[PDB]
């Protein structure tokens, strides 16, 4: 009787510091959940992250940054149904939504995608990291006039650039204004709901930029800045 | 092992300063941070208007 | 300065010039009455 109780109770403590130990490091790292259609260039963007080393289902990256790692999970094999294996992602730090900006056509797809997202019972925490992919694409097309962004959209035409934008000098104001309305589009489905709960963060984004994994960590920490002081009710 | 006189409820010189300059010292140090802290609240509500 | 350690040296000089002064009382009748 007494050998068996302290047997299993030692057993049990051991199991205890294991889990201790394993607790340290998965709050260590950040969990991220990478979203996107096809035509977005998401395999670039591993590939890119993949330089930070560290049937066939869900795939996961491991890249460090500043001493901080991040887990971003994949799901390439997977059914186009999404309602129901979307609720395990609840607790990821972040949700990286990449957009083909230059597809017109899909756009409002990506639309109605990051909208049923956004507005998720379940995903009403998670902040969305808002990547328009290969800015390129859209440039050069822009510049071509071939394809012509106001017949999908017809707002386009009343469309003024904020005067808040900061374009680069040698770049085409038209390049700049049809970006920037695709940023707002997406932040105007972002404000219709989402107020202070989770938040979104617009970024411009080319598939061969570097500087992706930058601006994941720099959207984290601000995630878990906000996090923290939501907890003392100062934001 | 100084004065050890009555009571320490007197002051017998700057002595008093052994309790009074650390405790005096946290004050600035936690007024830095608050202030600090105030500065991260006026830019993250910044950033969402 | 700190205010509690502050207060708590003034009311030790108060009632210390306290024992002092009706010191000098008592002293004070017993001349008289010398």
């Amino acid at each position: 009787l007494s050998a068996e109780d302290k047997a299993a109770v030692e057993r049990s403590k051991m199991i205890e510091k294991q889990l201790q130990k394993d607790k340290q490091v998965y709050r260590a790292t950040h969990r991220l959940l990478l979203l996107g259609a096809d035509n977005s260039g998401k395999s670039t963007i591993v590939k890119q992250m993949r330089i930070y080393h560290v049937t066939s289902g869900i795939f996961e990256t491991k890249f460090q940054v500043d001493k901080v790692n991040f887990h971003m999970f994949d799901v390439g094999a997977q059914r186009d149904e999404r309602r129901k294996w979307i609720q395990c992602f609840n607790d990821v730090t972040a949700i990286i939504f990449v957009v083909d900006s230059s597809d017109y056509n899909r756009l409002q797809e990506a639309l109605n995608d990051f909208k049923s997202i956004w507005n998720n019972r379940w995903l009403r925490t998670i902040s969305v990291i808002l990547f328009l992919n290969k800015q390129d694409l859209l440039a050069e097309k822009v510049l071509a006039g071939k394809s012509k962004i106001e017949d999908y959209f017809p707002e386009f035409a009343r469309y003024t650039t904020p005067e808040d934008a900061t374009p680069e000098p040698g770049e085409d104001p038209r390049v700049t204004r049809a970006k920037y309305f695709i940023r707002d589009e997406f932040l105007r489905i972002s404000t219709a709901s989402g107020d202070g709960r989770h938040y979104c963060y617009p970024h411009f984004t080319c598939s061969v930029d570097t500087e992706n994994a930058r601006r994941i960590f720099n959207d984290c920490r601000d995630i878990i800045q906000r996090m923290h002081l939501r907890q003392y009710e100062l934001l | 092992t100084l004065a050890n006189t009555g009571c320490w409820d007197l002051s017998s010189g700057n002595k008093k300063w052994i309790i009074q300059v650390p405790i005096l010292a946290s004050i600035v140090l936690n007024f830095i941070l608050f202030i600090n802290i105030v500065r991260v609240l006026a830019t993250k509500l910044r950033e969402t208007n | 300065s700190v205010s509690e350690i502050q207060l708590m040296h003034n009311l030790g000089k108060h009632l210390n010039s306290m024992e002092r002064v009706e010191w000098l009382r008592k002293k004070l009748q017993d001349v008289h009455n010398f």
